[PDB]
């Protein structure tokens, strides 16, 4: 999902690259490092988000995600979820979704 | 703003809460069976536990989206099993008590016993104990001792505990607005919201017992055969147009006829095939004989095993020190991360094992990519029927011969063929009278149509009718023969075995249409054919997402069962059967008994 113009949940709420994007991209394989025994949720990600990133934009904000017009007010309920997630991470897992 | 934009949104966030602890659920499970420790068991039940709550906390949250309001058929059907509440809706001593119902009848089948009666110091359990014994057990009075004194003190005691599950498992299914129980397992098949391709739960009721009668011609011919072989040991109890004793089945329950393939071959003359003694001098190890199996699945186009499936693989146990379940079975956790847990020896079984057990990781690699709660076999019958066409594939001499474990010279005729259906036979045509018999029997003891004392009295009655066999030892109604049964004391489906039959038949018949094989259905070979794996390829990403009506239409192009797959691939063997019992009366009567003269 990097790449210009992509979609997906990790592209249009957690980081997106533009049409333009002259850029490279660079990966490899941590479950060598990052993954141990019984998971690691230190890396997280934002599942919801009100609308979708801008380019080149970053938001850590950890304000409860609103579904529908019932109101939060930070305290976990019907229809107010917290958007942060934890990666599970374990050297077990596929190696598809291998960090 | 609309309640499809909220459910949608508590069904995304379900699906990464629930792969992380259904996980570790199932990965707990894997370290119990692989290890036998003190941990290992702890972790099994919290971890079964944590998973174990999670929908029931996950159920509060779905009860309060309506479905009315969702016009998308993929997001009703995830919250269409979340909507359940389980044993929630049972009352809370009926909810409680019914886990002690079934840990209780689970553990007396366990730890049940029969002891010898010439020895009464030695007790077997049954289970090796027992179902070794009454396999290659020829004797009459020693077959009828632990086939009849099983049910004495296990039968007779399990009809009160089953008596609690009957009441309480049907207080649930009413709860959840069902007719009865019954229909609680019928839901499987249910399918609804698709215009054209609506499956009532009521039409499998009249599915299996009209595809039955097709059934009857197949069997009544392969039951008069093994009748007339066993006919010259006790001519007096085997009638000929009687029915056989219910304890020489081969077996204690007799589910399977292959124990009686031994004494029913055709000829003894011709050798038989077998990979024992070829494996042997090629010496092969188990982990050469999963790697022989994968490129099979490359040869059709699916995708090979991940590294981690083979390094993590269990292929044997090592001693007593930590010791691991060898009963074969196919472990899907999640994260893509597939093992098997297999006792791995060198045996003619066993290569065909491993396709079964590779077929069902084969499977769950196509629909990996769909939900959570979307991950599943379209029913209950597509499980095992995925993994019998690989195994059938694997059993025809064309693919023996190919790898190199039969000689390229072995002659194949009839007299060859002939032989081998009648094995294929034993354990297809025998599991099916027994699995519509029994099944059939408990949706009527659940719906309330035979009363507590003719529960015994229906169930001979109507076996007779349905598998032609009448009990040695005429029986009350203080007895339960399905008490003693694994599947009907640990709460399982038992009606997935009839219809995986149908299935996996219809799949060879199709497979083999788009490989472009020529000849009997037995003697096509899907290797080497990558057009027959693009077609099957479609339907095995869908899983249950899509109404398996309409999956089950992209492959055989049928909106239901059908037994004319069934009649071709064991036409020859029909045709065959039909001249040897001329001289026998094809068929069997209700009104004949062994202790009746």
């Amino acid at each position: 999902q990097i790449a210009p113009g992509q979609t997906g949940k990790i592209a249009d709420y957690n980081y997106k690259l533009p049409d333009d994007f002259t850029g490279c991209v660079i990966a490899w394989n941590s479950n060598n490092l990052d993954s141990k025994v019984g998971g690691n949720y230190n890396y997280r990600y934002r599942l919801f988000r009100k609308s979708n990133l801008k380019p080149f934009e970053r938001d850590i904000s950890t304000e409860i995600y609103q579904a529908g017009s019932t109101p939060c007010n930070g305290v976990q309920g019907f229809n107010c979820y917290f958007p942060l997630q934890s990666y599970g991470f374990q050297p077990t897992n596929g190696v598809g979704y291998q960090p | 703003s609309t309640i499809e934009e909220q459910a949608k949104t508590f069904l995304d966030k379900f699906n990464h809460e629930a792969e992380d602890l259904f996980y570790q659920s199932s990965l707990a499970s894997w370290n119990y069976n692989t290890n036998i420790t003190e941990e290992n068991v702890q972790n099994m039940n919290n971890a079964g536990d944590k998973w174990s709550a999670f929908l029931k906390e996950q159920s509060t949250l779905a009860q309060m989206y309506p479905l009315q309001e969702i016009q998308n058929l993929t997001v009703k059907l995830q919250l269409q099993a979340l909507q359940q509440n389980g044993s929630s809706v049972l009352s809370e001593d009926k909810s409680k008590r019914l886990n002690t119902i079934l840990n209780t009848m689970s553990t007396i089948y366990s730890t049940g016993k029969v002891c010898n009666p010439d020895n009464p110091q030695e007790c077997l359990l049954l289970e090796p104990g027992l179902n070794e014994i009454m396999a290659n057990s020829l004797d009459y009075n020693e077959r009828l001792w632990a086939w009849e004194s099983w049910r004495s003190e296990v039968g007779k005691q399990l009809r009160p505990l089953y008596e609690e599950y009957v009441v309480l498992k049907n207080e649930m299914a009413r709860a959840n607005h069902y007719e009865d129980y019954g229909d609680y397992w019928r839901g499987d098949y249910e399918v609804n919201g698709v215009d054209g391709y609506d499956y009532s739960r009521g039409q499998l009721i009249e599915d299996v017992e009209h595809t039955f009668e097709e059934i009857k011609p197949l069997y009544e011919h392969l039951h008069a055969y093994v009748r007339a072989k066993l006919m010259n040991a006790y001519p007096s109890y085997i009638s000929p147009i009687g029915c056989l004793p219910a304890h020489l089945l081969g077996d204690m329950w007799g589910r399977f006829w292959t124990n009686l393939y031994s004494l029913t071959v055709p000829f003894g003359q011709k050798p038989n095939i077998d990979v024992t003694d070829a494996m042997v001098d090629q010496a092969w190890d188990a982990q050469r004989i999963f790697k022989e199996a994968e490129k099979f699945f490359v040869s059709v186009g699916l995708p090979n095993m991940t590294q981690g499936f083979w390094e993590n693989s269990m292929l044997t146990d090592p001693g007593n020190v930590q010791k691991a379940v060898c009963h074969p079975t196919a472990w899907d956790l999640g994260k893509g991360d597939f093992r098997i847990l297999m006792c791995t020896k060198v045996t003619m079984d066993d290569f065909l094992t491993a396709h079964h057990e590779m077929g069902h990781i084969q499977y769950d690699m196509a629909y990996a990519a769909q939900p959570f709660l979307l991950r599943n076999g379209a029913n209950e019958g597509f499980h095992e029927a995925v993994g019998e066409i690989m195994s059938l594939s694997a059993a025809t001499p064309k693919h023996l011969k190919s790898i190199g474990l039969l000689s390229p010279d072995f002659q194949e005729d009839n007299e060859t063929e002939i032989n081998f259906l009648l094995k294929q036979a034993l354990t297809i045509v025998g599991t099916l009278p027994f699995t519509y018999m029994l099944e059939k029997w408990r949706w009527m003891v659940f719906k309330g149509e035979i009363p507590k004392d003719q529960w015994m009295k229906k169930w001979w009655e109507m076996k007779r009718e349905i598998v032609g066999v009448v009990e040695p030892v005429p029986h009350d109604e203080t007895y339960c023969d399905p008490a003693s049964l694994f599947h009907v004391s640990n709460d399982y489906s038992f009606i997935r075995y009839y219809t995986r039959t149908l299935y996996q038949f219809q799949f060879q018949e199709a497979l083999c249409q788009a490989a472009k094989h020529e000849g009997p259905l037995h003697k096509c070979d899907i290797s080497n054919s990558t057009e027959a794996g693009q077609k099957l390829f479609n339907m095995l990403r869908l899983g249950k997402s899509e109404p398996w009506t309409l999956a089950l239409e992209n492959v055989v192009g049928a909106k239901n069962m059908n037994v004319r797959p069934l009649l071709n691939y064991f036409e020859p063997l029909f045709t065959w059967l039909k001249d040897q019992n001329k001289n026998s009366f094809v068929g069997w009567s209700t009104d004949w008994s062994p202790y009746a003269d």
